[PDB]
């Protein structure tokens, strides 16, 4: 095997890790249909300020997904839910969250962190002024909100509350100072993962060498080299005949290259002897 | 050209991992995530 | 302004078979010298279709179905059908999308609207420019708000035969939804052309709302307000099987679905449009 000699990291412009309140700085979280949205774009961020803080508690990713970032904007997601309904925040995972409150993206996924508010965001009868939906006609795709603040029709026939039989389409969490931990308020912020890159800096195109290469969206060793390959403007990259990808548009200078992997192969030894000989030479 | 096409798109079988890309494997999930994904697609692709 | 018409006439139901409609680029990857079979979300070959004749007392755009997804097509003399409501409601009780070309932007938001009973641009009719966008009249408790680059399209009644036709795809998907943009010049007196146009990517827009209905916002036409004359269809969206055909530069050239006939159903088994004569094994039933 050929080892490589080079670092390919490609980029566009570059900014610096930004601090983020709205990951960890927040003091009242809202309801979870309702789910504020305050987004992350165009820096170069770790979160680890997720970590690097005093409100917050959890610290899990759903924690090797921290750092699953060379995508677009990230959307840090600001939320109460119960610890009956911490386990729903999930891609896909079909609860009273993620089918009707907050569903989540699955190309890659972030972090969602609670932290324990049994003092502040709770009560003895419960803090029912927070809700959640546990019954509507219509399922949530990801990555929606459900702002609607109107009395709801439990089958899609006109059966509006305050009539009889009617139903709300908000139960209470109870979120009792006297329960366990299955029934408080967590302030949760969760990284919805659907520009920013963690290993973003810019290198050397060391071309027509076996190197390492990193890019927006393509990762891996071989030969670099510009192509001719006709990409159309809203074309990324190129594959081969097989499904492996040999060309891509430069991330920083749209030059539109070829991946040729690197040089391999067998080795054979021709010899003509012991009793002959002790010399031999290799193919 | 077919006994080629069947060893190249047996490549892209999941073989009960969450993919079947080592490195996906390997970087994205967690170690522990790992080894149980990495030694599925390996024992796969052996017998392949 | 909340507004209504003086009449809103049914559609002539004119019925036509969609012949080589709804192909788009679905990915970034460029291939070349290549066959590649794929199922996504397309518009099926042959579909019958119906002719929204909208013509100078006739409006259609009620609540119409969307679920996952819709195929577009309209071809335009005077360049009415220009923006689309997407929500599930279609009344201020949930979050919805405006998406309305004004004939100077692409405005674009996600909130919960005050939406008016009648969606149309409320637009002067001998020389072709908005007065106000009548179909919200403000927006409560809003995720999203975006303005395009400036350009102009002039949207006045046009005479003769249509010169216009745009190809539109919408499509749900992790928040971002997928608005795919074709085009072609034509010269059209009655449903559709026949004929390949493919679609491009333009818009990756996360807009968070429960997208289960649409409603098309034509574009009223009085100097009580009318509209005039446009063709234009709705389709559907549907997970079958189709070959991509790409020439030597990367453009999709043709298309075969599998699901048409037993002919058709044979090209993806051999990934070819050349099939010798013979008996093939195709698929169980
Ligand atoms: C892919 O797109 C490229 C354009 O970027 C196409 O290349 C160009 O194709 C045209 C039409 O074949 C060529 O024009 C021809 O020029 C000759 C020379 O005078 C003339 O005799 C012909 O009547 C015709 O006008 C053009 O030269 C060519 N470009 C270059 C640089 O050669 C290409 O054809 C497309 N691929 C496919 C498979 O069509
Ligand atoms: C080595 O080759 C020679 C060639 O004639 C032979 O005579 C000799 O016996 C060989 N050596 C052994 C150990 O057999
Ligand atoms: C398409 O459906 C309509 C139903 O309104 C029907 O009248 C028409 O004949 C159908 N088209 C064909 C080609 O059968």
């Amino acid at each position: 095997r050929v080892v490589p000699s080079g670092d390919v990291v490609r980029f566009p412009n570059i900014t610096n890790l930004c601090p983020f309140g709205e990951v960890f700085n927040a003091t009242k979280f809202p309801s979870v249909y309702a789910w504020e949205r305050k987004k992350i774009s165009n820096c170069v961020a770790d979160y680890s300020v997720l970590y690097n803080s005093t409100f917050f508690s959890t610290f899990k990713c759903y924690a090797t997904k921290l750092n699953d970032l060379c995508f677009s904007n990230v959307y840090a997601d600001s939320f109460v839910v119960k610890g009956d309904d911490v386990r729903q925040i999930a891609p896909g995972q079909t609860g009273v969250i993620a089918d009707y409150n907050y569903k989540l993206p699955d190309d890659f996924m972030g972090c969602v962190l609670a932290w324990n508010t049994r003092n502040i965001d709770a009560t003895s009868t419960g803090n029912y002024n927070y809700k959640y939906r546990y019954l509507r006609h219509g399922k949530l795709r990801p990555f929606e909100r459900d702002i609607s603040n109107v009395p709801f029709s439990p089958d899609g026939k006109p059966c509006t509350p305050p009539a009889l039989n009617c139903y709300w389409p908000l139960n209470d969490y109870g979120f009792y100072t006297t329960t366990g931990i299955g029934y408080q308020p967590y302030r949760v912020v969760v990284l919805s993962f659907e520009t920013v890159c963690g290993p973003k800096l810019s290198t050397d195109l060391i071309k027509n060498q076996c190197v390492n290469f990193n890019f927006n969206g393509l990762t891996g060793t071989g030969v670099l080299t510009p192509s001719s390959k006709r990409f159309q403007p809203f074309q990324q990259f190129g594959r081969d005949v097989s499904d492996f990808t040999d060309s891509v548009r430069d991330p920083k200078t749209s030059e539109i290259l070829d991946i040729s992997p690197c040089a391999f192969g067998g080795v054979s030894v021709i010899t003509p002897g012991t009793n002959a000989s002790s010399e031999v030479a290799v193919l | 050209a077919q006994a080629l096409n069947t060893l190249v798109k047996q490549l892209s079988s999941n073989f009960g991992a969450i993919s079947s890309v080592l490195n996906d494997i390997l970087s994205r999930l967690d170690p522990p995530e790992a080894e149980v994904q990495i030694d599925r697609l390996i024992t796969g692709r052996l017998q392949s | 302004r909340c507004t209504t018409f003086d009449d809103v006439q049914a559609p002539n139901y004119t019925q036509h078979t969609s012949s080589m409609r709804g192909v788009y680029y679905p990915d970034e990857i460029f291939r070349s010298d290549t066959l590649y079979l794929t199922q996504d979300l397309f518009l099926p070959f042959y579909s019958n279709v119906t002719g929204f004749h909208t013509i100078n007392h006739t409006f259609g755009n009620p609540v119409i179905p969307f679920k996952d997804g819709i195929y577009f097509a309209a071809t335009e003399k005077s360049n009415v059908v220009r923006g689309w409501v997407f929500g599930s409601t279609m009344n201020n009780k949930s979050q919805s999308v405006i998406i309305i070309n004004n004939s100077t932007n692409v405005v674009i938001r996600a909130c919960n609207f005050e939406l008016c009973d009648n969606p149309f641009f409320a637009v002067s009719k001998p020389m072709g420019t908005q007065t106000h966008t009548m179909i919200f009249d403000n927006a409560f408790n809003c995720t999203f708000e975006y303005i395009s680059d400036a350009f102009s399209l002039d949207v006045s009644e046009k005479s003769g035969n249509f010169k216009h036709l745009r190809e539109f795809v919408f499509k749900n998907k992790d928040g971002f939804l997928y608005v795919y943009k074709g085009y072609q010049p034509i010269d059209v007196v009655r449903d559709l052309p026949s004929g390949f146009n493919t679609l491009k990517p333009i818009f990756k827009l996360p807009l968070g709302i429960n997208i289960t209905n649409f409603r098309a916002i034509l574009t009223a036409f009085s100097p009580i307000w009318g509209t005039s004359a446009a063709a234009y269809f709705v389709g559907y969206l549907k997970p079958t099987t189709f070959m991509l055909k790409y020439d030597e530069n990367g453009t999709i050239t043709d298309a075969v679905d599998c699901s048409q006939n037993p002919l058709a159903e044979l090209k993806c088994s051999v990934k070819s449009f050349e099939i010798d004569k013979g008996i093939y094994q195709t698929s169980n039933f």
